[PDB]
């Protein structure tokens, strides 16, 4: 809600952030955006629909300090803000652009839908929003380079889920002929105080499926966040 | 590959000045560069890292700046104890880099080498060969002459030498001088003897001893 | 007390092979990535090989790629350098490292072990042999390096100096070991010399009279 004025204000404000994304038209982009998803069943949304967003939003990040996370938001971004070389997501144009927000079209108008917006598991799995951080995702895995890092909640009783986003999508389109190396942080949220969640079957599930791929597993404990960072 | 260049190969400077030590890198490591400070036989030591921070443990006379491909170290009151070679490291990426090194001599006022000469021992002229030594303790600067003589007559190429890393305490060096003959012909000569010339001294200085006496 | 201890030493001859090892104490083992660094004697720092703290990331150097082998065994507190293949261009000191940063990635390091000296030679064992005012002892003709000589068992350090050891045109290395004492003192102390050569497990003492 107020959300084109909220798109072209976060995008205005990331331009000043960043002198290096100020060669950047925020209409252009807030256009583009629009086109991908306006006028459009928002249960028929592929990702070629949001191509043109992706190529205006395609962006020069270190490759080698992407900070991947599945179901950590928030301690993932209190790390990127203090060791401000790493980059999440969400740290992007577009991840910054998007984050929190909801939105969808209708088919057969130019309106934007301000009454409901289908739920990814009770109506369909195509909608705007869910295709856009597919899509997203999937861009920003496939720059990823050298050793890449993902953050997971060691209390959430999957440490590793494989129907995540970052399990259904980030972990195959990380690509071998860059990636070297996948390290996993388990944050201990004061689950298993003591024992090693490496361990975990889930963790040995990622560590056989990031392996199939032509790519090392990396894995590490962080039993206390707090003086972690 | 990135490559290192630090760019004073040498240095030395009296105790109290301070050491402004180079690193040029071939493109841009940005902050990623530390520095290590390595002495004799032992293993180096991390003296700044990330360009500005200096690890712990470290005094604050020594501090790192510089980015992109510029980078340097200062030492800023010098001590003896501050004789090494100094490396820096980039981890911008694969693989990690060291630079060549830049060695740092303590300067300190000249002393004059003590010489001395030592004979054969018993032992090895029992075996079959004989070595004559000559040392010249603690002096500075490092730039001596060691002059070997068998009745009368000059040596050469039967001699070699071997100099200590200087001293981290009083900055001095020292020397060792092997003569190696054989047997039958350490035999057959009379007096040996072993002639130093150094800065400090205003006339070559001659330690010898006569086989048999 | 952070500790980095490598392990035995190393003559091989060329196209063989050996094991370093590396004990640690004083922090987290397996919170940390380890790195193998070499060193020829008289040369620059060459960086050889990585490990994450996990013991599954790896990076090596070119040099080194299809020939060396970084392990780690976390149970035992310990990082194994395996080298296989080995030429004459290997010949240098290896030495531990470990990570400062908390996870893998392009390392500086904030501990150094203290270093293991690998020869690659065709070249045998050989054990040596030993022999104000200046006293020491010869130790001529050994082979491979290094030397250990110490002053009565460790007592006497100040005034002593062991110089570079020299390679003779046999192809067998000798240094001397030299301390000077008050001229006085030639009938009140015992100056014995303690020699080790490792590689040839020659333990001598040499007890230096006048």
């Amino acid at each position: 809600k107020r959300f084109p004025e909220t798109v072209l204000a976060r995008c205005v404000k990331y331009t000043e952030i960043h002198p290096e994304m100020r060669h950047v038209d925020c209409q252009s982009v807030w256009d583009a955006f629009k086109g991908a998803f306006i006028s459009k069943h928002p249960c028929n949304i592929t990702e070629e629909d949001y191509q043109p967003l992706m190529k205006l939003g395609t962006q020069t990040v270190p490759c080698n300090k992407i900070l991947l996370w599945s179901r950590i938001k928030d301690l993932a971004h209190q790390f990127t803000q203090v060791q401000r070389d790493m980059f999440t997501l969400e740290d992007t144009l577009l991840g910054y652009l998007a984050d929190d927000l909801t939105w969808c079209g209708e088919f057969n108008t130019s309106k934007i839908n301000y009454q409901s917006c289908p739920d990814w598991r009770k109506d369909c799995s195509n909608n705007p929003v869910s295709v856009f951080w597919k899509t997203v995702s999937r861009r920003f895995a496939e720059a990823a380079c050298d050793v890449v890092h993902v953050m997971l909640n060691g209390s959430r009783s999957k440490i590793f889920d494989k129907n995540s986003t970052f399990g259904s999508v980030e972990v195959h389109n990380l690509q071998p002929e860059k990636v070297q190396t996948l390290e996993a942080w388990v944050i201990h949220g004061g689950r298993e105080d003591s024992r090693d969640l490496c361990q975990d079957p889930t963790i040995k599930e990622l560590e056989s499926i990031i392996s199939k791929r032509n790519i090392q597993f990396s894995c590490k404990n962080i039993y206390r966040p707090d003086k972690f960072l | 590959e990135i490559v290192l260049t630090q760019s004073p190969a040498t240095l030395s400077l009296s105790p109290g000045e301070r050491a402004t030590l180079s690193c040029r890198a071939s493109q841009s490591v940005s902050s990623y560069l530390a520095w290590y400070q390595q002495k004799p036989g032992q293993a180096p030591r991390l003296l700044i890292y990330d360009a500005s921070n200096r690890a712990t443990g470290i005094p604050a006379r020594f501090s790192g700046s510089g980015s992109g491909t510029d980078f340097t170290l200062t030492i800023s009151s010098l001590e003896p104890e501050d004789f090494a070679v100094y490396y820096c490291q980039q981890r911008s990426n694969w693989p990690p880099t060291f630079g060549q090194g830049t060695k740092v001599e303590i300067k300190r006022t000249v002393a004059a080498p003590s010489v001395f000469i030592f004979p054969p021992s018993d032992e090895q002229l029992k075996s079959g060969t004989a070595s004559v030594v000559c040392l010249l303790n603690n002096f500075y600067p490092r730039e001596a002459k060691v002059q070997w003589k068998v009745d009368n007559a000059l040596q050469s190429g039967n001699s070699q030498e071997s100099v200590t890393e200087q001293d981290s305490k009083d900055s001095t060096y020292s020397l060792s001088s092997t003569l190696t003959l054989s047997k039958a012909d350490y035999e057959k000569h009379k007096v040996y003897a072993c002639e130093v010339t150094h800065q400090g001294l205003s006339s070559p200085v001659t330690k010898s001893f006569n086989r048999g006496e | 007390e952070v500790q980095l201890l490598e392990s035995g030493g190393g003559l091989v001859q060329p196209g063989g092979s050996l094991r370093l090892s590396c004990a640690v104490s004083g922090f987290t083992f397996n919170s940390f990535a380890m790195s193998w660094v070499r060193q020829a004697p008289g040369k620059g720092l060459e960086w050889v090989s990585a490990i994450s703290g996990s013991g599954g990331g790896t990076y090596y150097a070119d040099s080194v790629k299809g020939r060396f082998t970084i392990s780690r065994d976390n149970s035992k507190n310990t990082l194994y350098l395996q080298m296989n293949s080995l030429r004459a261009e290997d010949t240098a000191v290896y030495f531990c490292a470990k990570d400062k940063i908390l996870w893998f990635g392009e390392p500086v390091f904030d501990y150094w072990g203290q270093g293991t000296l690998v020869t690659v030679s065709s070249a045998s064992t050989k054990g040596p042999s030993v022999f104000t005012a200046a006293l020491g002892c010869l130790v001529k003709d050994y082979f491979p390096e290094p030397v250990t000589v110490s002053w009565n068992s460790g007592a006497l350090t100040s005034g002593v100096h062991t110089f570079p050891a020299v390679l003779q045109s046999s192809g067998l290395y000798s240094l001397s070991s030299v301390v000077t004492v008050p001229s006085s003192s030639l009938g009140t102390q015992t100056y014995i010399c303690n020699v080790n050569h490792k590689p040839s497990n020659t333990k001598v003492d040499k007890r230096v009279e006048p």
